[PDB]
């Protein structure tokens, strides 16, 4: 299967926007099936973005409208915030689902971490 | 870079139990999934355990699944790999290793990016 690559950490300036990379390198066999983003929500995760056949679902009030995830590069999944928050310091985690010829699905993740910092 | 230490490695006798522990330095431990792997003589480097980085998810491999438990102690960069019922079989040397996965892939090695040296233990009958 593809490697999920992401860098350790990214830092972003409050208020102002950037982007969590999370990219692979598409591999003959495996089709995507499934994209999510998760957030730490202390001592476990939660679901921040979901795409899958129907597109993407961002549900909840403090993200839907300022979060976007790659969809035109086959493989860049990377995550886009707009007007970080200071509680936006947190782990992202990158999730993708790949099916493979026989119908067996692997999945991987990584989990960034993201400082936000008062000004540039 | 994060440095692992294993400790705790030695000798044993059949049916008794043993427990590692690994060191992780830094201040970012939780940041890490955290997995033991082993590597007898001849033999590949194999999957052992592994412990999701908040301590609340466990993965095994079925050759030590029930005898063997993972835990970890975010407040002291510890994870701990808790041996019971050994058997000769066992003997290997013991690696602690950190990745970046979450809640998946922790029983491939390309899974992780830092490793200790290893400890060695040995089942003696």
């Amino acid at each position: 299967h593809p490697t999920l690559k992401t860098p350790e950490s990214v830092t972003g300036t409050w208020k102002g926007d950037v982007k969590i990379q999370c990219i692979y390198d598409p591999l003959r066999g495996y089709r995507q099936v499934l994209v999510k983003w998760l957030v730490r929500h202390g001592s476990d995760s939660v679901t921040i973005f979901l795409r899958d056949s129907t597109g993407d679902h961002i549900q909840q009030a403090k993200y839907r409208g300022r979060l976007k995830v790659s969809h035109k590069v086959p493989g860049d999944v990377s995550l886009q915030i707009n007007t970080l928050q200071m509680d936006d310091r947190n782990h992202y985690t990158c999730e993708v689902t790949w099916q493979t010829p026989d119908g067996n699905q692997v999945i991987r993740d990584k989990i960034i971490e993201l400082r936000v910092r008062k000004y540039n | 870079q994060v440095q692992l230490v294993e400790s705790g490695g030695g000798l044993v006798q059949a049916g008794g139990s043993l427990r590692l522990s690994c060191a992780a330095s830094g201040r970012t431990f939780s940041s890490y999934g955290m997995g033991w792997f082993r590597q007898a003589p001849g033999k590949e480097r194999e999957f052992v355990a592994a412990i999701r980085w908040n301590g609340g998810s466990t993965y095994y491999a079925d050759s030590v699944k029930g005898r063997f438990t993972i835990s970890r102690d975010n407040a002291k960069n510890t994870v701990y790999l808790q041996m019971n019922s050994l058997k000769p079989e066992d003997t290997a040397v013991y690696y602690c290793a950190a990745g970046r996965w979450d809640k998946y892939g922790s029983s491939f090695q390309d899974e992780y990016d830092y490793w200790g040296q290893g400890t060695q233990v040995t089942v003696s009958s």
